[PDB]
């Protein structure tokens, strides 16, 4: 069951590269593409993400996309820059100017067919393609605008495949431009309709974690991407290593998505660590379970106590007592049963994987579908409305052919999504 | 959606062309209007000077019919 990976825009390519860097190390693949590991667990399902090449070389099934060559040139000169298939580098020259319209309708529409040629070339090599995963931000132009354009066209050509995304949400605390709420709202509209699974990665939460918890006075994007790569590794563990639970993208979707539009997940992770800062003390299982559920460990700036969990997927990594894990997992549900919907019996599922990530002897990754996620979309909607009520900064969009009505629809659909999440919070 | 996508980029092209078009026409009209006005001002000037000549002829004429 092969997965085709796509990374779009500056953010998309910067976390996308970091992702391939991290899991390549876990699968024992060096920058050359050669395997140098000591466990056979590493190679059993390496076909999910890697293509097998001459000399038993492994090549990521990854497609790199951008409307400017800057970031992708940095990727190609980065640590694992050479592992990527050079033909899978598809880039324009004009950029998107943090403009959704440019990415979706003009600049990106010019490039999108070239990208789909590569997607198609990769897909036909697959014995049994299960689907796609996209990494991108929603606050810019390329990843947000062209990324959702790609999603729409992939769904057209592969309507029976799963679409998955890692979507970075914009935050004023970590902001490039004022129009990020516009770009994000337009994108969420697209995501609600055309993805089955979306990991909501909030730059607000990533900032707060770095500041409040990791005590980083002034966090960079590099710091923020330490958390993202750690989270991305964890939520894909069940897909990359042998196991019985949530092993493919469809079975994850069937277990996590009770209603088709409500497919926006809160990722969580424990223990939280900063770059370089060495951890010497391994956490106990009770500690991992408590932390991975705490709001301070959520990658989406939402209070889980303000909502209810529809579904939960948990993945413990390392050498530990699987009996202690099940005990602690059952304790959380039994002590805080109110925060789990009673009309989905046994909605918490747990997996365990012997291989821990690098630098930690054990870890836990959390994937929650909570109604509390509405707080994320409400926040975006408020920032959106503040500007839109005065039609501020809209000329950037009307200049590319967009009409005000399209903003109104996007606004309305996100507010509908909010109310849908609220409907089940009071069930 | 594909049809909407086409309509959006067609709208951007249309409005961009319409802006170029109206700027080209607005300018051509101004330079034409300015050419007429300046010429009409210079023409009125010469005409006034040319009747000073006609007046001078009438004066010299009046001196010959003075004798
Ligand atoms: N976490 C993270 N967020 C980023 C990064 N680069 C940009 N962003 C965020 O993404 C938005 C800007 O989008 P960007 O990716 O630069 O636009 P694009 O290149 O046209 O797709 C803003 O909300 C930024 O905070 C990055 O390296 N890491
Ligand atoms: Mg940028």
């Amino acid at each position: 069951r092969e997965i085709v990976h796509i990374q779009a825009g500056q953010c998309g390519n910067q976390i996308g590269a970091k992702f391939w860097e991290v899991i390549s190390d876990e699968h024992g693949i060096d920058p050359t593409g050669s395997y140098h590991g000591d466990s056979d667990l590493q190679l059993e399902r390496i076909n999910v993400y890697y293509n097998e090449a001459t000399g038993n070389k492994y090549v990521p099934r990854a497609i790199l996309v951008d409307l400017e060559p800057g970031t992708m040139d940095s990727v190609r000169s980065g640590p694992f820059g050479q592992i990527f298939r050079p033909d899978n580098f598809v880039f324009g020259q004009s950029g998107a100017g943090n403009n959704w319209a440019k990415g979706h309708y003009t600049e990106g529409a010019e490039l999108v067919d070239s990208v789909l040629d590569v997607v198609r070339k990769e897909s036909e090599s697959c014995d049994c393609l299960q689907g796609f995963q996209l990494t991108h931000s929603l606050g810019g132009g390329t990843g947000s605008g062209m990324g959702t354009l790609l999603i729409s066209k992939i769904r057209e050509e592969y309507p029976d495949r799963i679409m998955n995304t890692f979507s970075v949400m914009p935050s004023p605390k970590v902001s490039d431009t004022v129009v990020e709420p516009y770009n994000a709202t337009l994108s969420v509209h697209q995501l609600v309709e055309n993805t089955d699974e979306t990991y909501c990665i909030d730059n607000e939460a990533l900032y707060d974690i770095c500041f409040r918890t990791l005590k980083l006075t002034t966090p960079t994007y590099g710091d923020l991407n330490h958390l993202v790569s750690a989270t991305m590794s964890g939520v894909t563990t069940c897909l990359r290593f042998p196991g019985q639970l949530n092993a493919d993208l469809r079975k994850l979707a069937v277990n996590m998505v009770p209603f088709p539009r409500l497919h926006f997940f809160m990722p969580g992770f424990a223990p939280l660590t900063s770059r370089g800062s060495q951890q010497y003390r391994a956490l106990t299982v009770p500690e991992l379970t408590q932390q991975m559920f705490d709001s301070k460990n959520m990658m989406a700036a939402c209070d889980p106590r303000h909502g209810r969990y529809l579904t939960v997927a948990a993945i413990f990594r390392g050498r530990m007592s699987m009996k202690e894990v099940d005990e602690q997992m059952l304790n959380v549900q039994n002590k805080n049963s109110s925060y789990f919907v009673e009309w989905i019996p046994n909605n918490v599922k747990t997996a365990v994987c012997d291989i821990p990530p690098r630098g930690l002897k054990m870890s836990a990754t959390f994937i929650g579908n909570s109604t509390a996620i509405q707080e994320l979309f409400k926040r975006i909607s408020e920032q959106f409305t503040a500007m839109f009520r005065r039609k501020a900064f809209l000329h950037w969009y009307t200049g590319e052919g967009m009409d005000e009505m399209e903003f109104t629809e996007a606004e309305s659909n996100m507010n509908d999504l909010v109310s849908e999440y609220q409907q089940y919070q009071d069930a | 959606k594909r049809e909407h996508e086409r309509e959006v980029i067609q709208k951007a092209i249309e409005e961009n062309n319409n802006f170029i078009k109206m700027a080209k026409e607005k300018l051509a009209q101004k330079m034409e209007s300015n050419k007429e006005n300046r010429e009409a001002h210079l023409a009125a000037m010469l005409e006034r000077l040319q009747e000073k000549d006609k007046h001078a002829e009438e004066v010299r004429k009046n001196k010959e019919l003075k004798e």
